[PDB]
């Protein structure tokens, strides 16, 4: 019910293909791929993936964490750790 | 159509419909309470009648409140 | 008193690293919100193309 | 002001926090086995929940709902002419008030830099109109 | 006439059935809060002018009252009566359904026309 | 490309079995996380044809990825509050087995049946066994798809798991 | 005594202020009520007086020497239960408070104790349907009466759905039997008992059984017991079963009049299955309160076939089997309340939280109970090898005269099960006693100065300083030194037991 | 509003006696007090414990000015 | 299984339901081999007690053995026949037990 | 024509229809409305009545607990069901209405014989209240009882402090 | 011994006679067993829902079936519309076929 369900193979699967849709450099996307570098996106580029990485996994990066992330591994680590399924009404779960 | 359990698709999915239904069961109680009593013309099926509403009234109240109490417990950060 | 919803104090930044972060940081809550944009005032344009006129209004 | 890993626009994760002892269970096992033979099925068994919902550090995201908003607006007899009072309530209870105005803005101060001081004293009959 | 009645309040709450309308779903709220008001005491009251003549016929009760009119013995009742009939229609000074200075028109916001006439 | 296209329907189906009936949600994440290794799988492999051993060793590499992440979380514990992570790499490994083993090959009894045979008489005609790379060599890697209906990495693990049982240093 | 003083006890309680003090003796003042009642009742019902069956109230109700007997053990154990609540359990304030944060807590046990006692006394169709709603909603509102609990609502919720359920049925059934008969009188309609449906009474025993938690409706008991918190698990666990399975009783003592063997079929499937839920049920589990809520569905399952048999022989087995598993009920929640204080605390894997409605939860949490408290483990022990039926315990004589009622009235498979459903919940009642003492050589030469009891000051250095209080400790010592010796007066009160009669005179 | 329900109740189960005053005499009308004296008992109750106020979420409270002075 | 359909239709979205519905849910095998096992019990038991002039635990033993592995045979299919006869084998013993313990109870 | 069957044939086809809790409120109301009178028009008006009376402040409280607890779930959600599986359950349903199979008490049709010893002739509600105070007064007083202890049981749960 | 099938009116009913005759029967001490009052039972069943008397009907009406007798010839005349037990229907000297009123009494 109230606990994820989360494996990093997925979260990696899901990441890729919402950066995928991207216009980056490259499409071999990991963990230790960057976004500066590898994939090369400037200022406002970087903060629409990461957003776009929000929506895809329902959950929201704080401001201090958004600000210094580099590598995609970084953004896995952080769905795993921080994501929790909504909560539901009180009729969803005893019925 | 009865022992497929045709019922249970006539109930709706919120705990409140199963309160609903409750009522509705309990009720059919009664209304054969009161028709056997009018037939044989017995005060004591009419007195069993309304002890049986009232009681089904207490019952209507005590499970509303478990489920008003059951909400707050979820609106409970109430930071205003 | 107390300040409306999603209220800032007002405060002069005198460095410009940390008005970079706070652009930054409104940047992504106009992007975020841009799925909430389009339900309230009833657009008839898809959340993307909100997103893409924040983009430009942040580039100019 | 900020958003942070558990607070933010649209979700938070409140925990209280926690009144009792911090007690250590270590070593869960059943008569069959330990609770790492059986926990890949576990999820599936309600009764082995390690996390209880009545601990105050128990992880709910609830999704930050809009208080009911009211628009005492402009059409509405209280309002004595053109206010857009807007209420958070708490069913009728009142927890924040946001006073718009500005529907009868109509720039007198501006206009009457263009007017002389006989010209400009009209002006006033019609601020304070009664 | 007791029964009958209370089925009009039932009535009036289907108005805010889910209405994105604030200022009907505001008044739904409050003719609960005036039921629960007015019911037990006018319900009661009713039931000790019927105890008074043993009897739940309207006639009769108006014929035991050759003698006495009930507003002599019961001048206290009569007062409560009335201030239950003013809740139970939501006349002022209970008017805090369709409270114009508050909900508008309260249950009425929405509703022109003929469903405003019944 | 029968078996291939006939395995990736039961997938699909499952997939529509599971939406119409609401199972289980990690099962939702498994089946959609093969249909996209099943995506760039097509893409790699234009017009040499999809045999089913070439499926196999793409849920093969699944099912080992996924218990490599198990064993970390399972030693160091998971990243989650619930601590769920890394039971729940192991839940997927059995979904993932569930259509590795619904796949008309060998199974690893069949495979052992015949490499048992080929480490035991490399070790008699030899006396000592070192590394796995002289039982690769007796091994026909060119027609192991139909006499013995294995892929060719199936055949790699059985020869390691069987080596390291049979080395003598 | 107990409409009368609850009625003083409402009003008093709301009249002085709020305090954990005032609430505490107020407590105490429910003790002092239940033992007048006891006192009262006592004087003037005798078992020689009742065996005839005596009517009061225009035939509403019926006592009899066997309804009698089971209205004292209820006063008695409510006597014991409310000593938890009217004294420390612990003596620290962050465990025992919670004892203390409810004033209506003693007025629902006092509402309860007589929809308890009456129920087994229903002569008439009309209050049988009154009883059981008084005695069902008393439960529900000590469920919620924690209402700041996520858990202890959410159980109530599920207790209230399922109970009402039940009480739906129980009426259903008494409709039916008044439209065959137009009698609402018990003892007006035995005189019809040949000719009205007997299977109406079955819907009426299909009722009692959900509120029993006989399988299959065995689900909702085990989950209400294990989220309960552990003050409310071992009330509403064990006082239900009390009156109803002494109702059920009288009900089937009716039905065997006109021996309808189908109807015996039927109840033989529910107690069959029963054992099979309660004994493998157990066995994959990790919750202390889920053992023990499979337990008491074992358990039920033994005095049902006594139930079932319902002759001379059942008599004895039903009436001393429910006395002794109370006292063994009432010993083991006594002592996991207490051992709280040996829990240790952090200063880590599998996030485990425990709350303070709960603080022993899970069965390894009463690890190393040998080394701590070597006498209250023992005294666990003993309740766990009675719960076994290892002689001469109270739990052996138990099992034992259940069997001859059983096997006297041919139930040669249940007689049979039942010695199986034994055998296989001995694997996960051995689990407990593994862990209180299995690793004690292993651990005995190590230092534990993070357990929950070593946060508790110390006086003057100079005095001694009990680790348990007085009154909590008392208890266990009696009825832990009752299970282990009743070898010694088992002669005698087992012939107490042949003097209770249910109409049997000759 | 969850406490109008057992009032109602009370005052739905007096119909029996207005209409039967005169039959049960002097053994009716002491039954009929203590119906109502039982029930007076929850009215005491719903008083003391002022369960039938308004649930206010705002507390309006009057913090004192100290100064720490050294 | 129609009646369940329903309620599935009527919801999807709500896990507590599906679970609950995924416990009674019965598989196409299943909705055959049940009938069809229950069918052959009543048949063979009812032909060996005619052929015995009576029930004996041997006729229901064979009866319960023979009619669960006609039914593990066509609601197991995805097992190895082994399997499916060592359920058999314990199945009918259980009922050959009940019957030699005189069913639910000895009566007379 | 029995009017009747054909309200609870609509009402049964609104029951499996169902999707909000303000529709399961209206099927409550819906059930009560032809109880109230059938009872009027055949067997007891004075229940009648008493259904009204009573059932109807019930109806209200629970109306005013749906608007607090009113939880966005169900407007947006989707219903498959089908209209020829609902129609053809509602057939197979309608085919059999005989709750009981006694053929003669349901086709024979019986009279009763007046009589003219009451003359002391009063309503049923005269009767009711008269041994419910006399020679049921212990039921009548454990009602009392009952009711007083939801009163402490509504106050313990839903207060909060 | 309270009391059981009280009439509309505070007196015995119908069927009160039969069941008092029951209790009486049954808590006679002159009787060994339940025997002698096995008729007594069926009595008051049979008062209450005349199920062997409406199964003797089902018997008449069939057997007049299987001999061609016309239904409305050995039965009973009878009216179905209050409205239409007419003068003439009663066989007053000067009855009518006009319909009687029954709106208010
Ligand atoms: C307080 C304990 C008082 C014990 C009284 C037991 C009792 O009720 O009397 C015996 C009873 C027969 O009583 P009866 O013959 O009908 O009436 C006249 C008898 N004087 O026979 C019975 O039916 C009693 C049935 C219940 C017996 C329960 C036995 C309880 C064992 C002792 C409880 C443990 C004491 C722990 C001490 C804690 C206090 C510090
Ligand atoms: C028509 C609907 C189906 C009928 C349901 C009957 C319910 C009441 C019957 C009594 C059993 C009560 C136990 C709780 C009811 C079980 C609810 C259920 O049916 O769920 C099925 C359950 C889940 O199994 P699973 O295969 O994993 O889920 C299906 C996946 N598609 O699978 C189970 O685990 C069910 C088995 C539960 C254990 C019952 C065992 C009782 C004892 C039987 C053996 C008796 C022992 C004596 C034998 C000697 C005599 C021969
Ligand atoms: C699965 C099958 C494994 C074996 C099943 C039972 C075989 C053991 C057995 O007893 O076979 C006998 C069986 C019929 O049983 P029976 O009632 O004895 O026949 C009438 C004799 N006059 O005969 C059979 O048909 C088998
Ligand atoms: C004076 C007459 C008053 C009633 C006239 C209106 C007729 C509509 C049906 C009245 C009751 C018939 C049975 C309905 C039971 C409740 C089921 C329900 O949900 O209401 C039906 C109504 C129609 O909505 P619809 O669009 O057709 O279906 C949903 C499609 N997604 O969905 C709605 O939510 C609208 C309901 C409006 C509020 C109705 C409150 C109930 C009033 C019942 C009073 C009469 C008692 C029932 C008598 C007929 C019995 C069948
Ligand atoms: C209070 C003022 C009304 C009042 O006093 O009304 C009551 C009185 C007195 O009438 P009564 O004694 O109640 O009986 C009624 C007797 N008639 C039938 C003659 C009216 O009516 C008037 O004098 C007018
Ligand atoms: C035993 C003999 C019974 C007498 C029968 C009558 C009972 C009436 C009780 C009134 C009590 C009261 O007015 O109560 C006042 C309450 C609450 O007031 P509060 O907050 O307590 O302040 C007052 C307390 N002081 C002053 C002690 C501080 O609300 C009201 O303002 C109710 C106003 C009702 C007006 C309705 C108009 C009706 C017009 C009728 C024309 C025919
Ligand atoms: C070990 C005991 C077995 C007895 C042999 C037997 O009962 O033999 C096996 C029976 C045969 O019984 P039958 O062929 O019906 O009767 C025989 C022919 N007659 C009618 C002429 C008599 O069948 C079965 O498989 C029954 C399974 C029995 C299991 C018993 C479990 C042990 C319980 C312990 C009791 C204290």
């Amino acid at each position: 019910q109230s606990a994820s369900t989360l494996t990093k193979e997925d979260v990696l699967t899901r990441s890729v293909s919402v950066l995928r849709g991207f216009e980056v450099k490259t499409k071999d996307i990991d963990l230790q791929t960057t976004f500066v570098q590898d994939l090369g996106m400037d200022s406002l580029d970087l903060n629409d993936a990461l957003v776009a990485l929000e929506e895809e996994f329902d959950v929201v990066f704080d401001d201090k964490t958004a600000n210094e992330i580099k590598t995609v591994g970084e953004v896995v680590d952080f769905v795993l750790a921080n994501y929790l399924p909504t909560e539901q009404s009180i009729n969803h779960t005893i019925r | 159509m009865d022992l497929i359990l045709l019922m249970l698709v006539a109930v709706g999915l919120n705990i409140i419909d199963i309160y609903i239904m409750i009522e509705i069961l309990i009720m059919g109680c009664t209304v054969n309470t009161i028709y056997s009593a009018s037939l044989d013309n017995d005060m004591i099926g009419l007195i069993y009648s309304l002890i049986q509403i009232i009681i089904a009234g207490v019952e209507s109240a005590i499970g509303l409140s478990i489920l008003v109490n059951y909400n707050r417990i979820r609106n409970s950060e109430e930071i205003e | 008193t107390n300040p409306t919803a999603f209220a800032q104090t007002t405060r002069y930044v005198k460095d410009s690293t940390e008005m970079r972060t706070l652009v930054l940081n409104l940047y992504r809550r106009y992007l975020r919100h841009s799925r909430g944009f389009v339900n309230n005032y009833n657009l008839d344009i898809p959340a993307s193309q909100v997103r893409t006129k924040i983009r430009q209004e942040f580039e100019r | 002001a900020a958003q942070t890993k558990d607070n933010n626009d649209f979700y938070d994760v409140k925990t209280k926090k926690n009144d009792f002892f911090p007690v250590q269970v270590d070593g869960i096992e059943s008569s069959l086995g330990k609770y790492e033979e059986f926990a890949k099925d576990a999820h599936e068994w309600e009764s082995w929940n390690l996390q209880n919902e009545d601990h105050p550090e128990y992880p709910v995201k609830r999704t930050k709902i809009r208080h009911f908003t009211l628009n005492f607006g402009p059409q509405h007899p209280a309002a004595h002419g053109v206010l857009r009072l807007i209420l958070e309530l708490h069913g009728e209870e009142i927890l924040r008030s946001d006073p718009h105005v500005g529907l009868l803005h109509r720039g007198t101060e501006k206009l009457i830099e263009s007017k002389t001081y006989m010209q400009a004293l009209p002006y006033f009959d019609r601020l304070d109109y009664v | 006439l007791l029964a009958s009645g209370s089925i009009g309040v039932f009535g009036t709450v289907i108005v805010g059935w889910m209405s994105n309308s604030k200022y009907t779903v505001l008044a739904t709220v409050r003719t609960t809060a005036q039921l629960i008001s007015y019911e037990l005491v006018l319900t009661t009251v009713v039931f000790i002018i019927a105890l008074i003549v043993s009897s739940l016929n309207i006639n009769v009760i108006i014929e035991s009252q050759y003698n006495i009119w009930y507003i002599i013995p019961f001048f206290p009742l009569c007062l409560i009566f009335f201030i239950s009939a003013l809740a139970e229609t939501a006349r002022p000074p209970f008017d805090n359904v369709e409270a114009e200075s508050e909900l508008v028109s309260g249950h009425m916001t929405e509703l022109s026309a003929s469903p405003f006439v019944i | 490309s029968s078996a291939y296209d006939e395995a990736l329907a039961t997938i699909r189906n499952d997939l529509k079995l599971n939406f119409r009936f609401k199972a289980d949600v990690l099962e939702k994440n498994v089946i959609r996380s093969i249909l996209a290794e099943t995506k760039n799988l097509e893409i790699d492999n234009k017009d040499k044809d999809l045999d089913e051993f070439k499926l196999y060793d793409l849920l093969s590499k699944m099912i080992k990825q996924r218990q490599d992440s198990a064993a970390i979380y399972l030693k160091e514990g998971s990243p989650d509050r619930f601590r769920q992570t890394g039971w729940n790499e192991l839940r997927e490994v059995d979904y993932i087995t569930k259509y590795l083993e619904a796949l008309p090959v060998a199974s690893a009894e069949e495979i052992e049946a015949k490499v048992e045979p080929i480490v035991q008489s490399v070790l008699e005609e030899e006396g000592e066994l070192k590394s796995p790379k002289e039982i690769f060599s007796r091994i026909p890697w060119k027609v192991v798809n139909q006499d013995w209906q294995a892929s060719e990495g199936a055949v790699k693990n059985t020869v390691l798991r069987l080596y390291n049982l049979y080395k003598t240093d | 005594m107990l409409f009368t003083s609850l009625l003083l006890i409402i009003v008093y309680g709301s009249l002085v202020n709020k305090s954990h003090l005032l609430t505490k003796l107020i407590n105490r003042l429910g003790l002092i009520i239940i033992i007048y009642t006891l006192l009262i009742h006592l004087n003037i019902n005798t078992l020689e007086n009742l065996s005839i069956g005596i009517n009061m109230f225009n035939n509403l109700l019926l006592i009899n020497s066997f309804n009698n007997t089971i209205i004292e053990l209820i006063l008695i154990i409510c006597i014991l239960y409310v000593l938890l609540i009217s004294f420390n359990i612990t003596g620290l304030s962050i465990i025992d408070n919670l004892n203390y944060s409810k004033r209506t807590f003693i007025v629902i046990v006092l509402f309860n104790i007589i929809g308890l006692t009456l129920l087994p006394l229903v002569n008439d169709i009309m209050i049988l349907f009154i009883i059981i709603e008084l005695q069902s909603y008393s439960l529900y509102l000590l469920t919620a009466i924690f209402n700041e609990s996520h858990n202890s609502t959410k159980s109530a919720l599920y207790y209230f759905i399922v109970g009402s359920i039940a009480s739906f049925i129980i009426l259903d059934a008494t409709v039916s039997i008044y439209d065959d008969l137009g009698l609402t009188n018990i003892q007006y309609i035995l005189m019809y008992i040949d000719k009205l449906e007997i299977f109406d009474l079955l819907c009426l025993l299909f009722g009692l059984f959900i509120k029993i938690g006989l399988a299959p409706f065995y689900s909702y008991s085990i989950t209400i017991y294990s989220l309960s918190p552990t003050i409310i698990t071992n009330y509403i666990s064990l006082m239900p079963k009390l009156s109803i399975l002494t109702l059920i009783y009288i009900i089937m003592h009716y039905i065997n009049i006109v021996n309808n063997t189908d109807l015996n079929y039927v109840i033989s499937f529910l107690i069959l299955i029963s054992m099979f839920i309660g004994s493998f049920g157990g066995l994959n589990v990790i919750r202390i309160k889920t053992l023990l809520a499979y337990s008491s569905l074992l358990n039920v399952s033994y005095m049902l076939l006594a139930i079932l048999s319902n002759s001379n022989e059942s008599i004895i087995a039903y009436i001393y089997y429910i006395i002794q598993y109370s006292l063994t009920h009432i010993n083991i929640f006594s002592i996991i309340l207490v051992i709280s204080i040996y829990l240790p605390i952090m200063n880590n894997m599998l996030n485990v939280m425990i709350t303070k409605y709960s603080p022993i939860e899970y069965i390894n949490q009463l690890k190393n109970l040998f080394i701590n408290n070597i006498f209250i483990a023992i005294a666990l022990c003993i309740s766990i090898f009675s719960l076994i039926g290892i002689p001469p315990l109270t739990g052996f004589y138990g099992k034992y005269l259940v069997l001859i009622s059983g096997l006297n009235n041919g139930y040669v498979l249940l007689s049979i099960v039942l010695i199986i459903a034994s055998s296989i919940s001995t694997v996960y009642y051995a689990t407990i006693l593994k862990v209180l003492s299995f690793d004690t050589l292993s651990f005995k030469d190590i230092i534990s100065n993070n357990l929950i009891i070593n946060t508790s000051p110390e006086n003057n250095n100079n005095e001694i300083k009990p680790e348990i209080s007085n009154v909590i400790s008392y208890v266990i010592s009696s009825l832990t030194l009752i299970i282990l010796l009743i070898i010694i007066q088992y002669e005698n009160i087992v012939k107490g037991a042949y003097l209770v009669l249910l109409y049997n005179w000759v | 509003a969850l406490l109008f329900l057992p009032f109602d109740l009370e005052v739905s189960s007096m119909l029996p006696y207005i209409v039967s005053i005169y039959s049960v005499g002097i053994y009716g009308l002491i039954i009929f007090i203590l119906f109502l004296l039982i029930l007076i008992v929850g009215f005491i109750y719903e008083f003391n414990t002022k369960s039938l106020s308004i649930t206010t979420i705002l507390h309006k409270k009057n913090k004192a000015l100290v100064k720490n002075l050294y | 299984h129609f009646r369940r359909l329903m309620q599935y239709k009527k919801g999807s979205a709500r896990p507590g339901l599906a679970k609950y519905l995924n416990l009674f849910s019965l598989s196409k095998s299943q909705l055959i081999g049940f009938p069809v096992a229950l069918g052959a019990f009543s048949f063979l038991s009812h032909s060996f007690a005619n052929l015995q002039e009576g029930q004996t635990a041997t006729g229901e033993f064979a009866a319960s053995s023979i009619a669960s592995l006609i039914g593990l045979s066509i609601f197991r299919t995805k097992k190895p026949l082994s399997s499916n006869v060592a359920i058999a084998v314990g199945m009918g013993s259980l009922f050959g037990f009940l019957t030699w313990a005189g069913n639910f109870n000895l009566g007379d | 024509m029995n009017l009747e069957i054909l309200d609870l044939s609509i009402l049964g086809f609104y029951s499996l229809i169902s999707s909000n809790s303000f529709e399961s409120i209206a099927i409550l109301v819906a059930t009560i409305m032809p109880v109230i009178t059938e009872l009027w028009y055949n067997y007891s008006q004075l229940f009648a009545l008493l259904y009204t009376l009573i059932y109807v402040g019930a109806v209200v409280i629970l109306f005013v607990f749906i608007l607090s607890v009113i939880n966005e779930k169900e407007e947006y959600e989707y219903e498959y069901s089908g209209l020829f599986i609902l129609i053809l359950v509602l057939l197979l349903d309608d085919l059999d209405d005989n709750e009981s199979n006694d053929n003669d008490y349901n086709n024979v049709y019986i009279t009763d014989y007046a009589d003219w010893f009451n003359n002391y002739n009063e309503s049923d509600l005269s009767v009711i209240g008269n041994l419910l105070f006399t020679e049921y007064a212990l039921l009548l007083l454990i009602i009392s009882f009952i009711l007083l202890m939801s009163i402490i049981g509504l106050i313990l749960i839903v207060k909060k402090d | 011994a309270p009391l059981q099938q009280v009439g509309r009116h505070g007196g015995p009913n119908k069927c009160f006679g039969e069941f008092q005759r029951v209790v009486e029967c049954m808590t006679n001490a002159k009787h060994d067993s339940y025997e002698p009052c096995n008729n007594l039972k069926n009595d008051y069943l049979e008062c209450r829902k005349h199920k062997v008397e409406r199964y003797k009907a089902f018997l008449m009406q069939k057997h007049a079936e299987e001999l061609g007798k016309d239904p409305e010839e050995i039965g009973a005349p009878f009216v179905r519309k209050r409205r239409f037990l007419t003068s003439k229907t009663l066989g007053l000297v000067d009855g009518d076929d006009y319909e009687i009123g029954v709106e208010k009494i």
